[PDB]
């Protein structure tokens, strides 16, 4: 409820890490399964 | 002083000189129409409506005269190929002369209106300031447009008092000017039904009369008067430009796709008739009907009108030109003289082979022959070292049916190849390339040139509309924004409603 | 390959044409040619131009 | 004639550069 | 400003500059005609486009004969 | 006057995080659907039945190769409405027939109208001149000429650009091989306006940043500016002297400078649009006739112009059978144009 | 006769009128509930 | 002190809601084998 | 000759599919966009200093101390066009962005050419999508490939004696 | 005749002359090849 | 400011994260299952890897008729046995 409880630098670091993971998965998928040329 | 791009703004508060400038513009346009018709008459060859019609000759205004019933010359010829006709005054020449005289009269009127600009008529009786009551002017002009539209439809197009309009069969073989009765059913909205054009003008005409009376008699609502700035002549410019670009896109579309008002005998065939082999299908139908009735192959093909075969040739497709390839279609492939006849290709085994036709997209196209099921049987190879389908290997021959080569067969590979190269263009014709020093490169017809100019001008007029609409609605700030503009009028949350000071 | 106006080009087709593939990356100043006629055949102007231009 | 035309237009543009630079209206602080 | 015979005759036709009907006046009626016109254009467009296909309405050069 | 219209007007024009306006009623649904349709198609939808291509993440494409592809050529210029005679209300079949293409193009077009109306509406409320809306006419002329007029002049929507990265690249190369579009002076003016605009953007940004007045003590100079300050933040006089001495000429009038920055890229885009209107009709700048007459008679005459046409002929022959599947092209190996070895 | 595509046309027309009708109903409603404060 | 359901709230969710749904879909796709 | 260079470059490097050229395009399209944007916004907020019968340009005098437009009104406009925080209220920041966007993009364009110079080429997804049997399912990448092949086989038609074009 | 009060003088400054001549000359240099064809 | 709660307030609050540690994963999983169940293929009509061609077929199922296009696709789908 109260604004400030979870520091913005943590929210950014976690969200940013979330983006890296998902994009990373998409790059993994370029080399495996459909679209891999194999 | 005024920048160069603003010189004509001196007319905004001068109704008399605006009328003068409009008169001058009208004089120039009518003078263009007259001059253009004269130049076309000085260059037009009326001797062959079949293989040298107006649309092969770069005629632009001639088809518009023809569309509405002007078909003959004082010199005795008609565009349908008649001789010894008397067109009366309203020949192509009479039309041209009428436009030149009109030009002159409008020029003189312009001089009068320029000199005598300060007429009491143009002054608001209450303020003594120049003023035009545009809402009432609109009703008056709309009423007049309505009457003219109605009369054009009810008298000219019907033939009731007038010549009618150009009409033809589905294959543009027997076109002429005919009276046309209005079509009042749903087929009136079919672009290819001439009766719909007649019904349009009668009906929209009546509607224009009624709406005109309304606009004469009923004042604009205060709310619309203020919103559209109806005291400012520039609002009319903005909306008129919008109407004009709409109309221009429409005439571009109906020129390109074809309609009852863009007949193929006046403007040439469409690109879509090539795409769908429209003429080839009809030609084949007619040949099959001839064969079914007992005709020989030579007789069946000899019964095909040269005019029909000519439509089945890519040189007449308007999507085969170039932007800087100037002039008449005749300047390209040449002046068409005669159909060579239908070429039938056969291999050594005697199977009929079919040349793959060039689609409009392609400036150049290979020569590939298939059997009736699309299997490749012969071609002209690029690399020869592994060729398997050469005309030499497959013993390809060509025999002609109908036209000038009727009954002839060629077996020598150079000649057979030559005809195969032409067969990619569809039906094969003899051309005079000498008379005009034709260069062999395809040009578009008046159908293509019209469509281009009108789509382009339409798009540019969209900018004109945006610009003048902007000037109208933002007249107050067009020399700049308020120097005393308060930062609070643009700072967020200060007013509840953007720009409204009563909502602090 | 013709690049110049007087040899059949317009503004759109015209060019100063790159030096010969036989030269490769070899430095080909005027004085390395036996004559101006040779220099021109082998695309010497291209090297003179692009080297002075890049420096400039 | 084409070559003359192209070179003529180019030469006019070069002359224009000269005038636009050395014979410009001078910028003045008011 | 100059008076003329024809100017005097036409004077009433250019004497009501600025004259308005109160408020919204005929705006709602206008709106209905605009709506009907939009539908009309949509109909003619969709016919030309072969998205609306009607009996006895053959959108083709072969419309009749 | 205080009816529902004015009350609605009040609410529409409230100063909120995302301004709405009357224009918002057109803009927001059309833009949302255009974007949503693109994301939906590129994620889930095939082009197997219209093009013989995979085009979605679902099928294994990546961000570069996904597209919402144009309908089959046989559809012509069908509006391809969901409830139209082709799809007949079937959402699945509609997707397979390329319905999402006209969906995106048409909502896109109405959305762009909405955006420009938004530019006008906001300018009017804030009390500024509407030059931003005027400038936006260039994006609109491009969208309309390329995505609407071009395919309308061609056989069908099939030949419009498909909405995709690689698909757009295909569209560029098609225009080279078929239209020789690089040779077109309207495209050339477009290029000059785009590159000239990018030049003006860079040079003006750099000039301002390098003629700044020292208005703070900080070595990072951004804080030394105040929105409400009366004074110019940089020296026009010093900037003018610099460019006069470097390049020979320089701006001296800031109003002219900024108008020119509107004029150049806007005019460029408008020029390119005109050329594309010609290409709708195959009205190309494909050839120089004098060049061809000479080269036909003289087998030693060669220019970069003749060289590029050979490239075009290769593009056409090599790409057409797969790029234009409705034509059922079969080009035997022996007819394919090729130079030595390759 | 009402062809299948004319029936389709009516459906499109109805669907459009509903979307626009419901959109304006909702916006008018919200505008009435959430009036701007003046004076 | 602050409203929750605003025009801004709606705008945000019209984008964010499908985005997360789509990202889950695309993540699943990475495990599809022919 | 420039167009010749471009077409052959596409054949040999698939430059269109290279991210540095894509950044270049973002650089110049964006440069033009921001050029038009900045032009239009400054022009939109010029302070009234002239009458309608004269160019508004006369409203600015070379070397004047006061700014000639209202940046607060400009930001007020553009911040509402998108949303407040997507608009610049700091002229130094705005002008830095104007410098940086095209310059960085064009640096990447230059580096695209300069690295394809050593044959590190655009993305190659030729036959990347394959069905359950092993049939190639073309994507737009494969259609690009067909265009590229046309360029490749035709360029310098008498210069190659051996099957691979290695430089 | 009594003079027209709507008359305005017209101006083209030198810079505008130079800009205009450049536009025209460069357009001519661009389009000339196509006019000759 | 325009009256809405600052984003930085919202996304640093406990309540936002109580709500969104549910709704975000829920949406993501729903998206996942939309694909993993195969429903996506069915909704959009996208071929599965085994459904581009019949076993011996190498011809693309190209739509060639505007008004019978629906039936053509249906016929193409039937031929996958
Ligand atoms: C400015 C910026 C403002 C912002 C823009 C806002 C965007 C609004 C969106 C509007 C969408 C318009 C779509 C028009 C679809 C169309 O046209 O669809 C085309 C149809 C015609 O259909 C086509 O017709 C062709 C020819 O057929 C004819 O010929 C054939 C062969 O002989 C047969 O005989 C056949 O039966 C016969 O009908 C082919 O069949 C094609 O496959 C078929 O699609 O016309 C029609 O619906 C209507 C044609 C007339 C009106 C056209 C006005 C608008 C378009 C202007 C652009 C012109 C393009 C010229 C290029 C330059
Ligand atoms: C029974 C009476 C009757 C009949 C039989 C007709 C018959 C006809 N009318 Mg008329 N009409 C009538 C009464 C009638 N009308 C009345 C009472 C009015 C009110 C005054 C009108 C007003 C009217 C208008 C405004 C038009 C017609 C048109 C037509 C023709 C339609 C076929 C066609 O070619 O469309 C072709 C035109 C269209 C299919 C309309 C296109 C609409 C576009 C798509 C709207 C968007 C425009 C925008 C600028 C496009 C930008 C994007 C683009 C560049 C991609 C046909 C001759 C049309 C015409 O003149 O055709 C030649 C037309 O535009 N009529
Ligand atoms: C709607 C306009 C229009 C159309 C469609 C036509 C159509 C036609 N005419 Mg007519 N004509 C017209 C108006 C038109 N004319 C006018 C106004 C005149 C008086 C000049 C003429 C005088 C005329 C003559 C004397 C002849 C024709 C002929 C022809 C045919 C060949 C056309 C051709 O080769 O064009 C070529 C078109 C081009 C090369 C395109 C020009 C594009 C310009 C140069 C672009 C300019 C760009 C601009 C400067 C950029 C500014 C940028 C800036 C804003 C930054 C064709 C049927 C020929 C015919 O065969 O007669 C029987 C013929 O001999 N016409
Ligand atoms: C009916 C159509 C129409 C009319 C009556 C006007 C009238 C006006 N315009 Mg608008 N405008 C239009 C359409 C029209 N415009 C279109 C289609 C566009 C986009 C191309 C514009 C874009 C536009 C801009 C950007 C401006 C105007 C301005 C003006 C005003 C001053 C014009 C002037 O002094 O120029 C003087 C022109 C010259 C001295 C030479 C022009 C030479 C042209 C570019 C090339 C040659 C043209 C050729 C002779 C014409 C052939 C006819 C053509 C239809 C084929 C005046 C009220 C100005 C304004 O608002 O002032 C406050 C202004 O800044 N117009
Ligand atoms: C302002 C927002 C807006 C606009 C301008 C459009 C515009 C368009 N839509 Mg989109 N759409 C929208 C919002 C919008 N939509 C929303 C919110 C949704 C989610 C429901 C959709 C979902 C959607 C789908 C699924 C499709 C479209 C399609 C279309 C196109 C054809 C629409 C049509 O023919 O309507 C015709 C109807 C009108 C123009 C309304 C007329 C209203 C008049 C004035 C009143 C008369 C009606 C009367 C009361 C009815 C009596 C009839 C009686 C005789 C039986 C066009 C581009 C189609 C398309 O893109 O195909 C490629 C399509 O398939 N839309
Ligand atoms: C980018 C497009 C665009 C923009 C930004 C403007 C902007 C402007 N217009 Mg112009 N206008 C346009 C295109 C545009 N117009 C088109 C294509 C036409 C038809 C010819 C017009 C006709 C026009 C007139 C007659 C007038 C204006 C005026 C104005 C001004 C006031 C705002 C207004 O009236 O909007 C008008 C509203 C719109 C453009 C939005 C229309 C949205 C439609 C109804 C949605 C239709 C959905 C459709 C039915 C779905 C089916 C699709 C089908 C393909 C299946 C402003 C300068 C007025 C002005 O100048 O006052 C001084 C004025 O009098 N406009
Ligand atoms: C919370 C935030 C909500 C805000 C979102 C607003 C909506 C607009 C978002 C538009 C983004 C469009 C990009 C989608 C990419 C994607 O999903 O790829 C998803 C693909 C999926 O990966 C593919 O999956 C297939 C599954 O069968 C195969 O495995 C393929 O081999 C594999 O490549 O991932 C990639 O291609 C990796 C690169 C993605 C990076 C995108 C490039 C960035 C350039 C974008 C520039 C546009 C500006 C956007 C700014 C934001
Ligand atoms: C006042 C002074 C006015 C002076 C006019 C200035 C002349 C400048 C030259 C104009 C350039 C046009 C030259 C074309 C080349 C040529 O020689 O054509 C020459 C052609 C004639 O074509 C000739 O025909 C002859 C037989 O009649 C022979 O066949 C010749 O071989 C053939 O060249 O002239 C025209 O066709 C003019 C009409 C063109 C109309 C096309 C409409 C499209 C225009 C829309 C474009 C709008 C663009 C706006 C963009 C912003
Ligand atoms: C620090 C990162 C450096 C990145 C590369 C350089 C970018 C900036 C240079 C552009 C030159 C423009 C012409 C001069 C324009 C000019 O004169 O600039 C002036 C401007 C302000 O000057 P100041 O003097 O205030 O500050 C610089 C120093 O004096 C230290 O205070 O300089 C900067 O803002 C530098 C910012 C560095 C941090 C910016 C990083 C942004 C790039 C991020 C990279 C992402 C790309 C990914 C691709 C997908
Ligand atoms: C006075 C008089 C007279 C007479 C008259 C006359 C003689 C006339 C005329 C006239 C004329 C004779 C005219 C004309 C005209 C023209 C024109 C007006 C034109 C134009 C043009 C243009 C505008 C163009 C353009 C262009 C170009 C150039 C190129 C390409 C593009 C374009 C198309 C854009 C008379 C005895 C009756 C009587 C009374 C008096
Ligand atoms: C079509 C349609 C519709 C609709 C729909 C929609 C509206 C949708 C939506 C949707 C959506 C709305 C979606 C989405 C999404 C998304 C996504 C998928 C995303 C993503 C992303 C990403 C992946 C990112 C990344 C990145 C970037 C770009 C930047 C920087 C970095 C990175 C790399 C991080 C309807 C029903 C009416 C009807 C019919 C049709
Ligand atoms: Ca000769
Ligand atoms: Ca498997
Ligand atoms: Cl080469
Ligand atoms: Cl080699
Ligand atoms: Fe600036
Ligand atoms: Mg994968």
């Amino acid at each position: 409820s109260e604004g400030g409880r979870i520091p913005l630098w943590i929210v950014a670091t976690v969200a940013g890490m979330g983006v890296i993971v998902i994009v990373g998965l998409f790059f993994y998928g370029a080399y495996a399964g459909l679209g891999s040329s194999l | 002083g005024l920048p160069w791009y603003r010189v004509h703004t001196v007319l905004i508060n001068d109704p008399g000189r605006l009328i003068a400038a409009h008169l001058m513009h009208t004089a120039l346009v009518a003078g263009w129409a007259g001059s253009m018709a004269l130049y076309e008459l000085a260059t037009f060859d009326p001797s062959d409506p079949v293989l040298n019609p107006m649309w092969r000759q770069g005629m632009f205004v001639l088809p518009f005269m023809a569309r509405l019933g002007v078909t003959g010359s004082w010199s005795g010829w008609s565009i349908t190929g008649e001789t010894g006709i008397d067109p009366g005054f309203w020949s192509f020449e009479g039309v041209a002369l009428a436009h030149i005289v009109l030009s002159g009269l409008l020029f003189l009127a312009a001089c009068w209106h320029w000199v005598y600009w300060d007429l009491e008529l143009f002054r608001d009786p209450r303020t003594g300031e120049p003023a035009l009551d545009l809402p009432k002017m609109f009703g008056i002009h709309l009423f007049l447009a309505g009457l003219l539209c109605f009369g054009f439809g009810a008298f000219h197009l019907t033939g009731l008092f007038g010549p009618g309009m150009w009409v033809s069969d589905p294959y543009g073989l027997t076109g002429s000017v005919q009276p046309v009765a209005p079509e009042w059913g749903p087929d009136g909205f079919n672009p290819y039904n001439p009766g719909g054009v007649v019904a349009h003008h009668i009906a929209a005409g009546i509607v224009g009369i009624i709406a005109g009376l309304f606009h004469i008699l009923v004042r604009p609502p205060q709310r619309l008067y203020k919103a559209l700035r109806m005291g400012n002549i520039e609002t009319v410019l903005s909306s008129s430009i919008a109407a004009v670009f709409f109309a221009a896109f429409v005439v571009a579309g109906t020129m390109w796709y074809g309609s009852a008002t863009t007949p193929i005998e006046l403007f040439g065939p469409t690109r879509y008739q090539w795409d769908s082999s429209y003429f080839q299908q009809e030609i084949n139908r007619r040949v099959q009907a001839s064969l079914a009735s007992g005709a020989t192959l030579e007789e069946a093909w000899s019964a095909i009108p040269e005019k029909l075969a000519f439509y089945d040739y890519i040189g007449n497709n308007p999507a085969k030109g170039g932007l800087f390839r100037t002039g008449p279609m005749n300047k390209g492939d040449g002046i068409a003289q005669a159909w060579k006849g239908h070429a039938v290709f056969r291999n050594k085994e005697g199977e009929e082979l079919f040349v793959r036709r060039m689609p409009a997209f392609f400036e150049s196209f290979p020569v590939i022959l298939t059997d009736k099921n699309g299997v490749v049987k012969a071609d002209i190879p690029f690399r020869r070292a592994e060729s398997k389908y050469s005309f030499e290997q497959q013993g390809v021959t060509v025999s002609f049916y109908g036209g000038e080569l009727n009954g002839q067969t060629f077996t020598d590979p150079p000649t057979v190849k030559s005809y195969a190269r032409k067969a990619i263009f569809g039906e094969i014709f003899e051309f005079d390339t000498e008379t005009l020093n034709s260069d062999g490169i395809f040009r578009t017809s008046p159908r293509g040139w019209f469509t281009f100019a009108h789509a382009v001008f339409a798009l540019l007029f969209f900018f004109g509309h945006i610009w003048h609409g902007a000037r109208t609605l933002f007249r107050d700030v067009f020399s700049g924004i308020d120097p005393e503009l308060s930062p609070e009028q643009v700072e967020w949350g200060f007013y509840q409603k953007v720009g409204d000071v009563t909502t602090r | 390959v013709s690049g110049s106006l007087l040899y059949g080009n317009n503004i759109i087709t015209g060019a100063v044409v790159p030096s010969s593939n036989a030269i490769g990356l070899h430095f080909y100043p005027i004085w390395e040619a036996a004559s101006l006629d040779e220099w021109l055949y082998n695309g010497g102007p291209y090297q003179l131009i692009i080297f002075h231009f890049l420096l400039g | 004639m084409e070559t003359i035309t192209y070179v003529f237009i180019f030469a006019c543009i070069i002359a224009l550069f000269f005038f636009a630079i050395f014979f410009r209206e001078p910028p003045r602080i008011t | 400003a100059r008076r003329t015979w024809l100017g005097d005759i036409l004077r009433p036709l250019n004497s009501e500059y600025g004259k308005v009907a109160p408020g919204w006046g005929t705006t709602p009626l206008m709106a209905v005609f605009m709506g009907l016109f939009l539908v009309f254009l949509l109909i003619i467009l969709e016919i030309y486009n072969s998205t609306l296909i009607l009996d006895g309405v053959n959108v083709s050069w072969k419309a009749l004969g | 006057e205080r009816g529902w219209f004015d009350i609605l007007d009040d609410w529409l024009k409230r100063d909120r995080f995302v301004f709405v306006g009357w224009s918002g009623i057109l803009l927001f649904p059309c833009a949302y659907l255009a974007l949503g349709g693109w994301l939906t198609g590129t994620t889930f939808v095939t082009s197997w039945y219209t093009h013989g291509l995979a085009s979605s993440y679902l099928e294994g494409c990546n961000f570069l190769t996904v597209a919402v592809s144009t309908p089959a050529n046989s559809m012509g210029h069908s509006l391809l409405l969901l409830w139209g005679p082709e799809a007949q209300g079937d959402f699945t079949r509609w997707c397979q027939l390329g319905g999402l293409w006209t969906f995106i193009a048409l909502h896109g077009a109405f959305g762009l109208i909405g955006f420009m109306l938004r530019q006008f509406e906001i300018a009017r409320l804030v009390g500024v001149r509407p030059y931003n809306a005027i400038a936006f006419s260039a994006p609109i002329a491009v969208f309309v000429s390329v995505f609407l007029i071009y395919p309308l002049g061609q056989s069908s929507w099939f030949f419009a650009p498909s909405f995709g990265v690689a698909a757009i690249f295909r569209f560029l190369l098609f225009f080279q091989g078929f239209h020789n579009w690089t040779l077109n002076p309207f495209h050339m003016m477009g290029v000059a306006g785009v590159l000239g605009g990018a030049l003006l953007c860079a040079i003006h940004g750099a000039t301002v940043e390098n003629t700044l007045f020292q208005d703070g003590e900080g070595a990072s100079t951004f804080r030394a500016f105040n929105p409400t300050q009366a004074e110019e933040t940089y020296s026009m006089v010093t900037a003018n002297r610099f460019w006069s001495q470097i390049f020979g000429i320089a701006f001296s009038n800031k109003r002219w400078l900024h108008f020119f920055m509107l004029f150049v890229p806007v005019t460029g885009l408008w020029m390119s649009a005109i050329g594309v209107v010609g290409l709708a009709l195959n009205l190309r700048s494909y050839d120089f006739i004098s060049q061809e007459i000479r080269a036909a008679e003289d087998p030693e005459f060669e220019t970069f112009y003749t060289k590029n046409l050979l490239l075009n002929e290769g593009i056409r022959a090599w790409m057409a059978p797969q790029d234009q599947p409705h034509e059922n092209f079969v080009f035997p190996e022996e007819v394919l144009p090729r130079g030595n070895a390759l | 006769t009402i062809t299948p595509s004319l029936k389709g046309f009516f459906i499109g027309l109805l669907s459009g009128a509903v979307v626009l009708g419901l959109t304006f109903a909702v916006l008018i409603a919200i505008s009435q509930i959430d009036k701007v404060q003046r004076s | 002190s602050y409203p929750i359901f605003t025009v801004r709230w709606v705008a945000v969710h019209t984008l964010a809601v499908p985005t997360i749904f789509f990202l889950g879909a695309i993540a699943a796709m990475q495990f599809i084998q022919r | 000759g420039t167009f010749n260079f471009m077409i052959v470059f596409q054949a040999e490097h698939n430059i269109l599919m290279h991210p540095f050229h894509q950044l270049g395009v973002a650089g110049v399209f964006g440069g033009a966009l921001f050029c038009a944007m900045h032009g239009s916004l400054v022009t939109s907020s010029l302070i009234r200093e002239t009458t309608e019968t004269e160019s508004a340009n006369y409203g600015y005098k070379f070397g004047q101390e006061e700014e000639t437009y209202n940046i607060v009104a400009a930001h007020g406009y553009f911040g509402r066009l998108i949303f407040q925080y997507a608009s610049f209220n700091n002229s130094r920041s705005l002008h830095f962005f104007l410098a940086a966007w095209p310059v960085v993009g064009v640096w990447f364009a230059a580096l695209g050419i300069s690295t394809m110079a050593f044959n590190l080429n655009g993305f190659n997804f030729n036959h990347s999508v394959i069905d359950a049997k092993g049939n190639v399912i073309n994507t737009w990448a494969d259609i690009i490939n067909r265009a590229n092949l046309g360029m490749e086989v035709m360029h310098e038609r008498n210069a190659h004696n051996f099957p691979l074009d290695l430089a | 005749m009594e003079p027209n009060p709507n008359r305005q003088p017209v101006e083209l400054n030198r810079t505008s002359l130079y800009l205009g001549l450049l536009l025209i000359l460069v357009l001519a240099l661009l389009f000339s090849s196509y006019f000759f064809n | 400011t325009t009256g809405e709660r600052p984003f930085s307030d919202i996304i640093t609050s406990v309540r936002y994260w109580v709500i969104h540690s549910i709704t975000i994963p829920a949406l993501f999983i729903a998206g996942w299952l939309f694909v993993s169940t195969g429903l996506a293929y069915d909704v959009f009509g996208t071929p599965r890897p085994d459904s581009y061609y019949a076993q011996e077929q190498r011809s693309i199922p190209l739509v060639t008729d505007r008004f019978e296009a629906k039936q053509q696709v249906e016929t193409f789908l039937e031929q996958l046995k």
